[PDB]
Protein backbone atom coordinates (compact mmCIF):
# COMPACT_ATOMS: atom_id res chain seq x y z
CA UNK A 1 0.00 0.00 0.00
CA UNK A 2 2.57 2.70 1.07
CA UNK A 3 5.62 3.70 -0.96
CA UNK A 4 7.75 6.70 -1.34
CA UNK A 5 9.90 7.42 -4.41
CA UNK A 6 13.08 8.90 -2.87
CA UNK A 7 14.36 10.22 -6.27
CA UNK A 8 11.34 12.52 -6.91
CA UNK A 9 9.43 12.79 -3.61
CA UNK A 10 6.19 11.01 -4.70
CA UNK A 11 4.14 9.30 -1.98
CA UNK A 12 1.53 6.67 -2.80
CA UNK A 13 -0.88 5.43 -0.13
CA UNK A 14 -4.48 4.10 -0.06
CA UNK A 15 -4.69 4.82 -3.83
CA UNK A 16 -3.79 8.53 -3.33
CA UNK A 17 -0.70 9.97 -5.10
CA UNK A 18 1.05 13.00 -3.60
CA UNK A 19 3.86 14.33 -5.77
CA UNK A 20 5.36 17.52 -7.09
CA UNK A 21 3.16 17.51 -10.26
CA UNK A 22 -0.07 16.64 -8.36
CA UNK A 23 -2.74 19.20 -9.00
CA UNK A 24 -5.87 20.00 -7.19
CA UNK A 25 -7.94 18.20 -9.89
CA UNK A 26 -5.74 15.09 -9.60
CA UNK A 27 -5.88 14.79 -5.81
CA UNK A 28 -9.32 16.19 -4.76
CA UNK A 29 -11.47 13.40 -6.30
CA UNK A 30 -13.33 10.03 -5.81
CA UNK A 31 -15.78 8.99 -2.98
CA UNK A 32 -13.12 10.19 -0.53
CA UNK A 33 -14.15 13.08 1.75
CA UNK A 34 -11.65 15.88 1.27
CA UNK A 35 -12.46 18.86 3.40
CA UNK A 36 -11.04 22.35 3.53
CA UNK A 37 -8.63 22.51 6.47
CA UNK A 38 -9.15 25.35 6.99
CA UNK A 39 -12.16 26.22 4.87
CA UNK A 40 -12.17 29.72 3.51
CA UNK A 41 -15.85 30.91 2.77
CA UNK A 42 -14.69 33.05 -0.23
CA UNK A 43 -13.72 29.72 -1.80
CA UNK A 44 -9.93 30.46 -1.52
CA UNK A 45 -9.28 27.11 0.25
CA UNK A 46 -5.72 25.87 -0.30
CA UNK A 47 -5.27 23.13 2.37
CA UNK A 48 -7.36 19.97 2.53
CA UNK A 49 -7.71 17.07 4.96
CA UNK A 50 -8.66 13.44 4.34
CA UNK A 51 -8.80 10.60 6.85
CA UNK A 52 -8.00 7.04 5.65
CA UNK A 53 -10.06 4.44 7.54
CA UNK A 54 -8.03 1.26 6.59
CA UNK A 55 -9.15 -1.97 8.36
CA UNK A 56 -5.52 -3.29 8.25
CA UNK A 57 -3.44 -0.48 9.86
CA UNK A 58 -2.44 -1.22 13.49
CA UNK A 59 -1.59 2.46 14.11
CA UNK A 60 -5.17 3.54 13.27
CA UNK A 61 -6.77 6.04 10.89
CA UNK A 62 -4.27 8.10 8.82
CA UNK A 63 -4.77 11.89 8.78
CA UNK A 64 -3.44 13.60 5.63
CA UNK A 65 -3.31 17.33 5.03
CA UNK A 66 -2.29 18.55 1.58
CA UNK A 67 -1.41 22.15 0.68
CA UNK A 68 -1.66 23.78 -2.76
CA UNK A 69 0.01 26.90 -4.29
CA UNK A 70 -3.14 28.75 -5.08
CA UNK A 71 -6.92 29.17 -4.78
CA UNK A 72 -9.53 27.82 -7.29
CA UNK A 73 -7.36 26.73 -10.20
CA UNK A 74 -7.70 23.10 -11.24
CA UNK A 75 -3.91 23.10 -11.97
CA UNK A 76 -2.54 24.54 -8.68
CA UNK A 77 0.44 22.28 -7.66
CA UNK A 78 0.94 20.60 -4.28
CA UNK A 79 3.61 22.48 -2.29
CA UNK A 80 3.53 20.36 0.92
CA UNK A 81 1.75 17.55 2.69
CA UNK A 82 1.87 15.74 5.98
CA UNK A 83 0.39 12.61 7.49
CA UNK A 84 0.28 10.43 10.56
CA UNK A 85 -1.67 7.47 11.91
CA UNK A 86 -3.91 8.33 14.88
CA UNK A 87 -1.95 6.31 17.46
CA UNK A 88 1.35 8.04 16.65
CA UNK A 89 0.13 11.60 16.00
CA UNK A 90 -0.74 13.11 19.41
CA UNK A 91 1.39 13.66 22.50
CA UNK A 92 3.85 15.96 24.28
CA UNK A 93 7.40 16.10 23.01
CA UNK A 94 9.59 18.82 24.60
CA UNK A 95 12.49 18.96 22.11
CA UNK A 96 12.73 18.85 18.30
CA UNK A 97 13.66 15.16 18.58
CA UNK A 98 11.87 12.82 20.96
CA UNK A 99 9.56 9.84 21.23
CA UNK A 100 6.83 11.11 18.90
CA UNK A 101 9.16 11.81 15.97
CA UNK A 102 11.24 8.63 16.67
CA UNK A 103 8.09 6.47 16.72
CA UNK A 104 6.87 7.99 13.45
CA UNK A 105 10.19 7.20 11.72
CA UNK A 106 10.09 3.59 13.13
CA UNK A 107 6.57 3.08 11.82
CA UNK A 108 7.39 4.56 8.39
CA UNK A 109 10.53 2.39 8.14
CA UNK A 110 8.45 -0.76 9.03
CA UNK A 111 5.94 0.21 6.24
CA UNK A 112 8.34 1.27 3.42
CA UNK A 113 11.98 0.20 4.23
CA UNK A 114 12.79 3.94 3.95
CA UNK A 115 14.72 5.57 6.80
CA UNK A 116 13.69 9.26 7.04
CA UNK A 117 14.78 11.89 6.46
CA UNK A 118 14.96 11.88 2.65
CA UNK A 119 15.55 14.85 0.39
CA UNK A 120 16.80 16.17 -2.97
CA UNK A 121 16.32 18.96 -5.43
CA UNK A 122 12.56 18.26 -5.15
CA UNK A 123 12.14 18.86 -1.39
CA UNK A 124 12.50 17.26 2.00
CA UNK A 125 10.50 14.64 3.97
CA UNK A 126 10.93 13.93 7.67
CA UNK A 127 9.02 13.27 10.83
CA UNK A 128 8.51 16.55 12.70
CA UNK A 129 6.67 17.81 15.76
CA UNK A 130 4.25 20.75 15.83
CA UNK A 131 4.67 22.32 19.31
CA UNK A 132 1.59 24.49 18.89
CA UNK A 133 -0.75 21.59 18.22
CA UNK A 134 1.13 18.88 20.17
CA UNK A 135 1.15 16.64 17.12
CA UNK A 136 3.78 14.78 15.14
CA UNK A 137 3.54 14.05 11.45
CA UNK A 138 5.60 12.93 8.45
CA UNK A 139 6.08 16.30 6.76
CA UNK A 140 7.00 16.98 3.13
CA UNK A 141 8.13 20.44 2.00
CA UNK A 142 8.49 20.48 -1.81
CA UNK A 143 10.62 23.10 -3.60
CA UNK A 144 7.41 24.98 -4.54
CA UNK A 145 6.77 25.68 -0.83
CA UNK A 146 9.76 28.10 -0.95
CA UNK A 147 8.97 31.45 -2.57
CA UNK A 148 12.69 32.42 -2.90
CA UNK A 149 15.84 30.59 -3.87
CA UNK A 150 17.63 31.93 -0.81
CA UNK A 151 14.92 30.56 1.50
CA UNK A 152 15.39 27.14 -0.17
CA UNK A 153 19.22 27.25 0.07
CA UNK A 154 19.14 28.31 3.76
CA UNK A 155 16.64 25.54 4.52
CA UNK A 156 18.92 23.04 2.74
CA UNK A 157 21.91 24.07 4.90
CA UNK A 158 19.88 24.05 8.17
CA UNK A 159 18.33 20.64 7.37
CA UNK A 160 21.40 18.82 5.94
CA UNK A 161 20.03 18.55 2.35
CA UNK A 162 22.65 17.91 -0.37
CA UNK A 163 22.15 17.44 -4.20
CA UNK B 1 12.62 30.86 35.26
CA UNK B 2 16.03 31.99 33.76
CA UNK B 3 16.48 30.00 30.50
CA UNK B 4 16.91 31.31 26.97
CA UNK B 5 13.30 31.20 25.96
CA UNK B 6 13.91 33.22 22.77
CA UNK B 7 16.26 30.49 21.56
CA UNK B 8 13.68 27.81 22.45
CA UNK B 9 10.98 29.56 20.41
CA UNK B 10 13.39 30.00 17.51
CA UNK B 11 14.40 26.31 17.65
CA UNK B 12 10.84 25.25 16.84
CA UNK B 13 11.07 27.04 13.47
CA UNK B 14 13.11 26.52 10.30
CA UNK B 15 12.11 22.86 9.62
CA UNK B 16 8.94 20.85 9.32
CA UNK B 17 5.73 22.75 9.21
CA UNK B 18 6.85 26.11 10.56
CA UNK B 19 9.79 26.64 8.20
CA UNK B 20 9.77 30.41 8.50
CA UNK B 21 11.93 31.91 11.25
CA UNK B 22 10.50 34.78 13.29
CA UNK B 23 12.63 37.22 15.26
CA UNK B 24 12.69 36.16 18.92
CA UNK B 25 13.91 38.17 21.95
CA UNK B 26 13.89 37.59 25.69
CA UNK B 27 11.68 39.71 27.90
CA UNK B 28 11.05 39.50 31.64
CA UNK B 29 7.36 38.97 32.34
CA UNK B 30 6.27 40.42 35.65
CA UNK B 31 4.46 38.63 38.47
CA UNK B 32 0.74 39.08 37.90
CA UNK B 33 1.04 39.59 34.10
CA UNK B 34 -1.77 37.96 32.10
CA UNK B 35 -1.21 36.00 28.90
CA UNK B 36 -3.62 33.89 26.84
CA UNK B 37 -3.52 30.47 25.24
CA UNK B 38 -5.77 28.11 23.37
CA UNK B 39 -7.58 25.30 25.07
CA UNK B 40 -7.52 22.39 25.25
CA UNK B 41 -3.88 21.46 24.53
CA UNK B 42 -1.86 23.90 26.62
CA UNK B 43 1.67 24.33 25.20
CA UNK B 44 4.60 26.65 25.61
CA UNK B 45 2.95 29.21 23.29
CA UNK B 46 0.84 32.19 24.43
CA UNK B 47 -0.29 35.58 23.12
CA UNK B 48 -1.24 38.97 24.60
CA UNK B 49 -4.53 40.75 25.14
CA UNK B 50 -3.92 43.07 22.18
CA UNK B 51 -3.70 40.04 19.85
CA UNK B 52 -6.82 38.48 21.39
CA UNK B 53 -8.82 41.74 21.03
CA UNK B 54 -7.69 42.24 17.38
CA UNK B 55 -9.33 38.87 16.46
CA UNK B 56 -12.78 40.32 17.26
CA UNK B 57 -14.16 36.98 18.55
CA UNK B 58 -13.12 35.00 15.39
CA UNK B 59 -10.95 31.89 15.87
CA UNK B 60 -9.81 32.01 12.21
CA UNK B 61 -8.71 35.65 12.63
CA UNK B 62 -6.91 34.78 15.89
CA UNK B 63 -4.99 31.76 14.65
CA UNK B 64 -4.21 33.41 11.33
CA UNK B 65 -2.73 36.35 13.25
CA UNK B 66 -0.49 33.87 15.18
CA UNK B 67 0.24 31.73 12.05
CA UNK B 68 -0.96 28.58 13.85
CA UNK B 69 -2.46 25.85 11.65
CA UNK B 70 -5.66 24.03 12.56
CA UNK B 71 -4.91 20.89 14.57
CA UNK B 72 -4.76 17.86 12.27
CA UNK B 73 -7.61 16.13 14.24
CA UNK B 74 -9.44 18.84 16.17
CA UNK B 75 -9.11 21.91 13.88
CA UNK B 76 -8.75 25.44 15.21
CA UNK B 77 -9.22 25.72 19.01
CA UNK B 78 -12.45 27.42 19.98
CA UNK B 79 -11.68 28.14 23.67
CA UNK B 80 -9.20 30.61 25.16
CA UNK B 81 -7.67 30.41 28.65
CA UNK B 82 -6.23 33.36 30.49
CA UNK B 83 -3.12 32.66 32.60
CA UNK B 84 -1.40 34.66 35.29
CA UNK B 85 2.43 34.74 35.69
CA UNK B 86 3.31 33.38 39.18
CA UNK B 87 6.71 34.97 39.38
CA UNK B 88 9.06 37.11 37.31
CA UNK B 89 10.12 34.87 34.46
CA UNK B 90 11.81 35.10 31.06
CA UNK B 91 9.66 34.64 27.95
CA UNK B 92 10.64 34.53 24.33
CA UNK B 93 8.61 36.96 22.29
CA UNK B 94 8.04 38.58 18.93
CA UNK B 95 5.71 38.84 16.00
CA UNK B 96 4.33 35.80 14.23
CA UNK B 97 5.01 36.93 10.64
CA UNK B 98 7.53 34.69 8.88
CA UNK B 99 5.26 31.84 7.67
CA UNK B 100 3.65 31.60 4.19
CA UNK B 101 0.55 33.86 4.39
CA UNK B 102 -1.59 31.70 1.99
CA UNK B 103 -1.22 28.66 4.21
CA UNK B 104 -0.80 30.15 7.68
CA UNK B 105 -2.52 33.52 7.67
CA UNK B 106 -1.02 37.00 7.34
CA UNK B 107 0.17 36.96 10.96
CA UNK B 108 1.16 40.03 12.93
CA UNK B 109 0.13 38.78 16.38
CA UNK B 110 2.41 38.88 19.41
CA UNK B 111 3.55 35.47 20.59
CA UNK B 112 5.28 34.33 23.79
CA UNK B 113 7.16 31.07 24.42
CA UNK B 114 7.75 29.68 27.92
CA UNK B 115 9.13 26.15 28.27
CA UNK B 116 8.34 26.32 32.03
CA UNK B 117 4.63 27.08 31.39
CA UNK B 118 3.44 24.14 33.61
CA UNK B 119 5.05 25.63 36.76
CA UNK B 120 5.11 29.42 36.12
CA UNK B 121 1.58 30.06 34.76
CA UNK B 122 -1.65 29.75 36.74
CA UNK B 123 -4.92 29.50 34.80
CA UNK B 124 -7.34 32.26 35.88
CA UNK B 125 -11.11 32.30 35.34
CA UNK B 126 -13.20 30.07 33.08
CA UNK B 127 -12.24 29.39 29.50
CA UNK B 128 -14.09 31.43 27.07
CA UNK B 129 -15.45 30.63 23.76
CA UNK B 130 -14.63 32.31 20.53
CA UNK B 131 -16.62 32.10 17.31
CA UNK B 132 -15.68 31.05 13.79
BR1 LIG C 1 1.43 1.69 16.56
BR1 LIG D 1 11.42 15.36 24.08
BR1 LIG E 1 15.59 20.90 20.73
BR1 LIG F 1 11.52 30.62 -5.84
BR1 LIG G 1 21.53 31.79 0.21
BR1 LIG H 1 6.65 32.70 2.71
Amino acid sequence: MMQLDTYDGTLELAGITLGTATTREMLIKGSRLWEGWPEKSDGRTTSYRTIISTKKEKAGDIYIIADFSGAFITDAVLCSWRFAPEKLMMGIQKKVEGAITKNLRTWFYEKTHIQLPVSGSWGHIDAAYDPHNLTGTIVCNYRSAFHTEDEWRKYCKRNNIIY
Amino acid sequence: NDHNQAAFGRQWQGRGIYKGRDSWSNIMLKEGDIVYGGAPGQSGFYFNKATLDAAGGSRAKLWESLQVLPHEKFGYRSKIQAYRVKRETIAGTGKAISQDPTRFGEGGGTQFFLSNYKTVLEPIDKPFEIGL
